[PDB]
C-alpha cells in the first residue's frame, strides 16, 4: 500500500499560467489544465491538474482533501469544491493525484475549480470541443431498460497497476521579490527558513545562503537579484514553467485509470412498416434518434445506399 | 504525408521505427512569458476516421458477409463445387432384395 | 494517433545555447535570441537582453 504514499510524497504541485481564469483575463494559477485525454468510447474524459487530489500538505493520504500550491507553501482545499464544467454540468467519476475523471455534456469549453484556505474560486477555462458518440448505429442519450450489449471502453478506476507514465524534475530558481528588506541604506534579506540564491551588483553577490539573514550596507534594493532554490521534491515537466539543466535528468510516475474492456447497453430501433410492392418494397422509418439505415442488393452489383436518418421519412 | 491516413507508420505494434510526418513547427516564445507556442498538422488517424467512406461490409456482391479477426467473406454465392465420391460396396441394395 | 512531446523550455540567463540534433520523429529544435521571461513574482533573469 505504500507504493502509493511514496511515489507522491517526493512530488508537490505547482502553479502554472492559465490565459483564461475564469473571466477572460490570464494569471498565474494553481489550478491551471495540462492535457484532457478523450479514449473511452465509453463517453469518459480524464484531465491533467497541476493540484493534486487525495493527498495532505502533510504528506498523509486523505480522501477528502486537495493540496495545492501558492508563493512557497502548501495549503490544503475541501475536495467537495471541486468543480468541472462544460456548456452544462459535469460529473465526476474519480479523481487521485493530478487526475480527474469526469462525465460531461457537450460544451465547447472546459472549466475546472477549486477553493483556496480563503475560501476564494480559483478556476481555469481551456477550450475544448467535446462532441461525444455513443457506440453502435444510434445517436441515443440515456441507456434503456430494455436493449442490446455491445463492447465499450472506459477509464477503470484501479489506481493501482499501470504501464504509462508521466515525467517528473526538479523545480528551477524560484524568483521571489518580497524577499528584500530595505533600511536606511541598508538591503535586508528576510529568509523565511529556506536557501536563497543570490546576485547583488555594487558590493557583493553569488552565495547560496543556507538559511541565512544578510544585509547590504552598499548596494540598493534595486540592484539585486533573488530566487528561493531549494529541491527536495519533484515536479512534472510542463511546458509553462523552466527547468534548471540542458542534460535534463527525469524520473517517471505510473499515471492511474488505464483503459479497459467494457460493455455498455445500447437501444433497438422499432422495426419499420414494410409494404410489399411489384419488384419494390416501401419502408415507412420512424425513429427517437438519428439512426443508421442502409441496403443493398445481392447481386453482382451491389446496388446500395446509405442514410442517417434523424425524421420520419419514406424509402421505397 | 500530413494531416491525411498513415501521417505516421510503423511496421508492427512493437516495432521501434516510427515515421512521422506531421509538419511540426516551432515559433518564437512571446515576449514576457514562458510557453513554447507551435503548430502542427492534427491527426490523419482522427481525419480518417470521419472521412473513410462506405466499407466492404455495406457493399459487398453476391451477399458477402465481411468479418471478423481472421479477414474472410461468409457465405459468398458464386460458383460451382465438383465433389468426387468413392461410395462402399455396402451403401447400396441388390436389385434381387 | 500520435503524441506531441513537448518539455520544459531551457532558458539561460546571460547565456547562450546550441541546438542538438536527436534521433526522434519529426524533431525539432530552435534558439531565440533575446529574451526576458518574468517567471512569476520577478523576471527570472538579472540580465537584460
Ligand atoms: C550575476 O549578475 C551579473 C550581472 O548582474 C551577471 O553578469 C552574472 O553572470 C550573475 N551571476 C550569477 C551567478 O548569476
Ligand atoms: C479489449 O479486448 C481486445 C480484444 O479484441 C484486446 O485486444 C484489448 O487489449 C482489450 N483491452 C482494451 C481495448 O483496453
Amino acid at each position: 500500500v505504500s507504493q502509493h504514499f511514496n511515489v507522491y510524497k517526493a512530488t508537490r504541485p505547482y502553479i502554472a499560467y492559465c490565459a483564461d481564469c475564469g473571466a477572460g483575463h490570464s494569471c498565474h494559477s494553481p489550478v491551471a489544465i495540462e492535457a484532457v485525454r478523450s479514449e473511452a468510447t465509453d463517453g469518459m474524459l480524464k484531465i491533467q491538474f497541476s493540484a493534486q487530489i487525495g493527498i495532505d500538505k502533510s504528506d498523509n493520504h486523505d480522501y477528502t482533501k486537495i493540496r495545492y500550491a501558492d508563493g512557497h507553501a502548501i495549503e490544503n482545499a475541501v475536495r467537495s469544491s471541486l468543480k468541472v464544467a462544460t456548456s452544462g454540468d459535469c460529473f465526476v467519476h474519480g479523481t487521485m493525484g493530478h487526475f480527474i475523471l469526469a462525465k460531461c455534456p457537450p460544451g465547447e469549453f472546459l472549466q475546472v475549480s477549486i477553493q483556496d484556505t480563503r475560501n476564494a474560486v480559483r478556476a481555469c477555462r481551456i477550450q475544448y470541443h467535446h462532441d461525444p458518440q455513443p457506440v453502435g448505429r444510434e445517436k441515443f442519450t440515456i441507456r434503456p431498460h430494455y436493449g442490446k450489449e455491445i463492447p465499450c471502453t472506459t477509464y477503470q478506476q484501479t489506481t493501482a497497476k499501470t504501464v504509462e507514465e508521466i515525467d517528473m524534475h526538479m523545480p528551477p530558481d524560484t524568483p521571489d521579490r518580497t524577499l528584500l528588506s530595505q533600511q536606511s541604506g541598508n538591503v535586508k534579506i528576510t529568509v523565511g527558513g529556506k536557501k536563497v540564491k543570490y546576485n547583488c551588483t555594487c558590493g557583493t553577490g553569488n552565495v547560496g545562503t543556507t538559511n541565512s539573514d544578510m544585509t547590504i550596507n552598499t548596494c540598493l534594493i534595486e540592484q539585486c537579484h533573488v530566487s528561493v532554490t531549494d529541491h527536495k521534491k519533484w515536479q512534472f515537466n510542463s511546458p509553462f514553467v523552466p527547468r534548471a539543466d540542458e542534460p535534463a535528468r527525469k524520473g517517471k510516475v505510473h499515471i492511474p485509470f488505464p483503459l479497459d474492456n467494457i460493455t455498455c447497453r445500447v437501444p433497438m430501433a422499432r422495426e419499420p412498416t414494410v409494404i410489399h410492392g411489384k419488384r419494390e418494397v416501401t419502408l415507412h422509418l420512424h425513429p427517437d434518434h438519428p439512426t443508421l439505415f442502409s441496403y443493398r442488393t445481392l447481386g453482382e452489383d451491389p446496388q446500395y445506399h446509405e442514410e442517417w436518418v434523424t425524421a420520419a421519412v419514406e424509402r421505397t | 504525408q500530413p494531416g491525411r491516413f498513415g501521417d505516421i507508420q510503423s511496421r508492427t505494434v512493437e516495432s521501434n521505427d516510427l515515421y512521422a510526418n506531421t509538419a511540426l513547427k516551432l515559433a518564437r516564445p512571446s515576449p514576457g512569458m514562458v510557453h513554447v507556442p507551435y503548430t502542427q498538422t492534427p491527426s490523419g488517424f482522427k481525419y480518417w476516421l470521419k472521412e473513410k467512406g462506405t466499407a466492404l461490409n455495406t457493399k459487398a456482391p453476391f451477399g458477402c458477409q465481411i468479418k471478423t479477426n481472421p479477414v474472410r467473406a461468409m457465405n459468398c454465392a458464386v460458383g460451382n463445387i465438383p465433389v468426387s465420391m468413392n461410395l462402399p460396396d455396402s451403401a447400396f441394395t441388390r436389385i434381387v432384395e | 494517433e500520435y503524441k506531441t512531446v513537448v518539455p520544459s523550455p531551457y532558458v539561460k540567463c546571460c547565456g547562450a545555447s546550441e541546438c542538438s540534433t536527436k534521433e526522434k520523429p519529426d524533431y525539432q529544435c530552435k534558439v531565440y535570441t533575446g529574451v526576458y521571461p518574468f517567471m512569476w513574482g520577478g523576471a527570472y533573469c538579472f540580465c537584460d537582453s
